[PDB]
């Protein structure tokens, strides 16, 4: 008790953060491991994903070795000031923090070897981009860039602690709209005309759920084209009924796309299911316009042969475009 | 509230029956005779999420389905060494740690595989 | 040796005042690297804009003669040397990065050349003329200078070939496209003084 | 040049933080001006609006008076924490900040005489109560009141320094 | 601006009516001035017509109301003592003027009735 306090007053003694370990020696090696709680929400109007985890840092120093104590030492939190630290900073990040309820989530673990283990809890709203052409039928690859900021790699070295087994909680993670399809580890050191920076990444791949999407968005829209299809079967001279059905089914399908401001509608750009819901569009317009002619041809100046050819094509020149649409995609 | 029930023993299944949002990973340990139950694989309740014990790794396979049946298991290269009998397990949300045992909660029984 | 260093250049070096402070104006080189230019927030009129930005100035009082040349200070130290007063005139909520550790770098050369590098996420604001709206194009500026000191003071100059970019596919503009950009500087007149205004338009 | 370091230690020194200048005396006289940056939003929903500016306040204190430097020193922000400064605050905002990248955003400049021009830049969200009954013909009138905190009328006075000309920015401003 | 303006003057009702920029003058202030005395604060009322507050000396005595579909404020009396003879004053303050008992922060004031009892 007395001797551990001691040897914690001779360990911190005559330590300075201003000095890295091994200042002029060979390059100090950083192990980064994590393990992931969650990825809390991923935004595509902001493109970004929140990531909760915890980060641990593992580093050698010989200034911070000990002996006669053979238990491994978990100090307080409030000694990572006092001791020096690798700077450290995700790249893509735009906004993180560490918890600090009820004390700030940082621990420091030192070794008799010397050794030192960082930890800490951290939520970062790290942004990727996302390809939002394929949308929704698309298949993100978010990434997370662990950089050194002041060193080159001739003075720090990050690695993955245990290769694969670095990063752990892809089980945990739990999205309700995305799957995760696979993770990656990658370290390498991108290369500068003055020098070379380390940099390790975690990226992460999340194909969408497309079921939801096909009860909601999709399926009314060939309901209501199917519907459209139905005043080829009605009597030709039922100009009141077939008018009132093909006007009103362009009327549904212009509202179905007002309302469909739930699907990424606050950014703009042209996705899949815009094309989609404009081929509907296309077809209840094109689908009025052949009684237009109809009606003209026929009762001013058994079945008429626009109605004939009209009901075998229609469905068909449809089930073309649905087919043309799903292969270009998937 | 999960009931685990494991056939099989080639392929394996372990069915779940109750709260098994609850207990969103689910995983298989090993007993041989005269030893301690070790780790074999796990997979997370959502799509395909899985991890895999090193020593086994390459020869068993497990996968998933939403349905009552649950999660299967695949075996392939036959050993003295898998002469043990397997438990399907199931482990709470928060409760860290997915090689131990003592984290998971609500077990099934032994399949023994001898060779 | 480093140490006996560091602690022998700060005795003296009143912070206060800037590097000569009575003899002429404090040239400033800068230069910046644009990461990627986030969403244009047309909503808000507003647009993000990551940078790594870096200004060199000269301070004689900071000269020490050692083997070293190219020494290096820890973000505390950077708070007891003196540093230029610079921020962007346009930005709404800008703010620096500190997890894991604070992402400020100082080093400092024998000859008195102090180099000092930020990574900034700023939010500026860009006024939109949505008259041409679908049809429009738009001049978003980032715009910076002292806050203090006047042109008699701090002078700002570009470093060498205005910019760089990176790779414009990674960045995240989904609604604009890209159509390059420009610097200009000028000597903007306020009631407190004259001020080198530097800027660059996208 | 060492001449600048042994004068602003003088004045430093012995500097009583909370001591207005003239305790004693007759009340401090404190000028005001405003450079308004950009008024953000106008929110009629919650009846408030965001207000960015520069804001700078001029007062002569003895205590901070030099001789023998023929030019005014504008010294680091840092200094404000050392010197006397007024009270002021903004009696209708909501919530309000001062810019703080790089640095703060903040301003000491003293001269020979002993004039102290003191700037912020500072961004607040005042609460602007609107008669919204003839919208959209509406004329709203959105007002920012600025008031010292803790001195009265025997100790501290206000005016708008160079008058009418004391806010500017205002035909630059532009909203939706 | 806001133009004020008293009339009336044992049931008593005096009303002040204004004109002009009311709403940037929402609190509306009865004041007395016997002979001799200076201004006294009688009542203030807000806007919206609720949270009226009286003096201590007529809390019960009299009552305020408020009608902004014509820009007019009630003062009503009960029962009037022979110390309440006195020139009554209506006056408007701004949103962010100070206190209700002190005539000063009062922006626009009225010309005043009269009331003898
Ligand atoms: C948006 O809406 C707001 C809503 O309020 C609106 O605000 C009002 O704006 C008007 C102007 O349009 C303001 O009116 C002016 O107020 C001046 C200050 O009045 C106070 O101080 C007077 C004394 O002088 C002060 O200043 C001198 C130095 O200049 C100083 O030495 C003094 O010590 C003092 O600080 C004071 O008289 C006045 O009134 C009180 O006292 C008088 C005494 O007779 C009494 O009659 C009053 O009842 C009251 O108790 C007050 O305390 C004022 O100087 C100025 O005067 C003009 O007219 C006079 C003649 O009438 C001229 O002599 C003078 O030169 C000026 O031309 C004027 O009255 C008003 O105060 C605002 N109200 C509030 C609450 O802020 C905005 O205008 C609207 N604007 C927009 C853009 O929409
Ligand atoms: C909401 O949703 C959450 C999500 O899961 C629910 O969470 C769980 O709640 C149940 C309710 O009790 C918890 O059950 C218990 O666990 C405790 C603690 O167990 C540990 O420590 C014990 C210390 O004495 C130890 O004995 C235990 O050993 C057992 O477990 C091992 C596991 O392998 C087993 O091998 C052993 O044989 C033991 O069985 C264990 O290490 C335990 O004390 C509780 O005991 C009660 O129940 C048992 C069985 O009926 C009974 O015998 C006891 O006498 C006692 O009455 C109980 O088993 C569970 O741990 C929670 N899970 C998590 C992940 O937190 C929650 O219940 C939901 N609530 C609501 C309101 O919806
Ligand atoms: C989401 O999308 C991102 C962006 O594309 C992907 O990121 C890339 O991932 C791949 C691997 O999946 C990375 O490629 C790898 O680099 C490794 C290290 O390169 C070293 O070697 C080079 C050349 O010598 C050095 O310059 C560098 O500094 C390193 O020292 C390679 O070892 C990998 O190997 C493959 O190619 C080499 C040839 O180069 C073969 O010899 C190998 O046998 C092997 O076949 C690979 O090349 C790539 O660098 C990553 N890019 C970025 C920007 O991070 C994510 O992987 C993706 N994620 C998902 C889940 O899809
Ligand atoms: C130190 O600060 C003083 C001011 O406190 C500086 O002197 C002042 O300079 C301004 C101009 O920058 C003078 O203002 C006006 O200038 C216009 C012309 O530009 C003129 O038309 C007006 O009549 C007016 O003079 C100001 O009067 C003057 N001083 C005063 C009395 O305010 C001074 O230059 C600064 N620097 C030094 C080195 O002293
Ligand atoms: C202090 O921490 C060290 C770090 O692991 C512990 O040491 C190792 O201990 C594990 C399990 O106890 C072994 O599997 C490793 O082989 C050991 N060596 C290395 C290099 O990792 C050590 O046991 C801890 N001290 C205690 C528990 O008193
Ligand atoms: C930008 O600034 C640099 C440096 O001052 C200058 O050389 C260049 O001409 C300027 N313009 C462009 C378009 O780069
Ligand atoms: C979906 C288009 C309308 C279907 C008409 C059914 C015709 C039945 C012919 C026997
Ligand atoms: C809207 C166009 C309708 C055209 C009606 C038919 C034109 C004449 C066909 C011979
Ligand atoms: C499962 C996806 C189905 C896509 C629409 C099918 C169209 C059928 C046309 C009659």
């Amino acid at each position: 008790m007395s001797f551990v306090k001691e040897t914690v007053d001779k360990l911190l003694k005559g330590y300075d953060i201003r000095l890295r370990p091994d200042f002029g020696g060979p390059p100090v090696c950083v192990g980064m491991n994590i393990d992931i709680a969650s990825i809390d929400m991923v935004s595509e109007v902001n493109m970004d994903y929140t990531l909760t985890m915890y980060f641990q840092q593992y580093w050698r120093d010989k200034r911070l070795a000990y002996s006669g104590i053979p238990l491994n030492l978990t100090l307080d939190n409030r000694v990572a000031d006092q001791l020096w630290v690798p700077d450290t900073y995700f790249l893509n990040d735009k906004k993180s923090f560490v918890h600090g309820v009820t004390v700030k989530n940082r621990m420091i673990r030192l070794h008799p070897d010397g050794t030192v283990l960082y930890g800490l809890r951290i939520t970062t709203t790290a942004a990727c981009m996302m390809d939002l052409r394929r949308y929704p039928l698309d298949e993100q690859n978010c990434t997370l860039e662990i950089e050194s900021y002041g060193y080159t790699t001739d003075d720090i070295e990050f690695y993955w602690r245990g290769g694969d087994k670095a990063v752990t909680g892809v089980e945990r993670i739990e999205l309700p709209q995305f799957s995760i399809v696979e993770h990656r580890l990658v370290s390498r050191n991108v290369v500068f005309a003055t020098g070379a920076y380390p940099r390790l990444s975690l990226s992460f791949r999340l194909k969408r759920n497309i079921g939801y999407f096909i009860l909601q968005t999709y399926m009314p829209s060939i309901l209501i084209t199917i519907l459209s299809w139905v005043s080829f079967w009605i009597n030709y001279d039922a100009s009141a009924a077939r008018v009132a059905l093909g006007i009103t089914t362009v009327l549904t399908m212009t509202t179905i796309n007002t309302h469909l401001r739930e699907t990424l509608p606050k950014i703009p750009y042209v996705k899949a299911i815009d094309m989609y819901l404009m081929g509907c569009f296309v077809f209840v317009f094109l689908a009025l316009l052949e009684y237009a002619f109809v009606n003209y041809i026929f009762f001013g100046r058994d079945v008429n042969a626009i109605d004939r050819w009209s009901r075998i094509v229609f469905p068909f020149t449809f089930s073309l475009f649905n087919l043309v649409y799903w292969l270009y995609y998937v | 509230q999960v009931q685990l029930v494991e056939s099989g023993g080639l392929r394996l299944s372990c069915a779940a029956s109750g709260h098994t949002f609850n207990y969103p990973i689910m995983g298989w340990f090993r007993q041989a005779p005269g030893k301690e139950r070790e780790f074999v694989g796990a997979i997370s309740w959502s799509g395909g999420s899985t991890s895999y014990a090193d020593s086994v790794k390459d020869r068993f396979t497990i996968s998933r389905d939403n349905a009552k049946n649950t999660v299967y298991l695949e075996m392939n290269n036959l050993k003295p060494e898998d002469t043990a009998v397997y438990y399907c397990a199931a482990k709470g949300r928060y409760s860290g740690g997915l090689y131990y045992p003592t984290n998971y909660d609500y077990w099934g029984q032994g399949t023994q595989v001898t060779v | 040796d480093v140490t006996v260093i560091l602690n022998n250049l700060l005795e003296g070096y009143d912070n206060k005042l800037r590097p000569d402070i009575g003899v002429k104006p404090t040239l400033i080189h800068t230069d910046m690297y644009v990461n990627s230019i986030g969403p244009v927030n047309a909503i808000n009129m507003e647009y993000t804009i990551d940078i790594f930005f870096a200004q060199t100035w000269y301070d004689r009082r900071l000269k020490f003669n050692s083997t070293i040349k190219v020494l290096r200070l820890n973000s505390n130290m950077v708070g007891k040397i003196w540093i230029p007063d610079t921020f962007f005139r346009n930005s709404k909520k800008a703010d620096a990065h500190w997890i894991t550790t604070p992402n400020r770098m100082l080093r400092i050369w024998n000859d008195g050349r102090v180099l000092y590098t930020l990574r900034l996420t700023i939010d500026a604001e860009c006024q939109l003329q949505l008259h041409n709206f679908p049809m429009d194009e738009h001049s978003c500026p980032l715009e910076f200078s002292s806050y203090g000191y006047p042109r008699e003071e701090i002078v700002y100059q570009w470093k060498r070939s205005s910019v760089e970019v990176g790779d414009t596919r990674s960045w995240r503009l989904y609604q604009f496209s890209f159509v390059g950009l420009r610097n200009t500087t000028e000597v903007v007149k306020t009631t407190s003084g004259d001020y080198v205004v530097m800027s660059v338009y996208f």
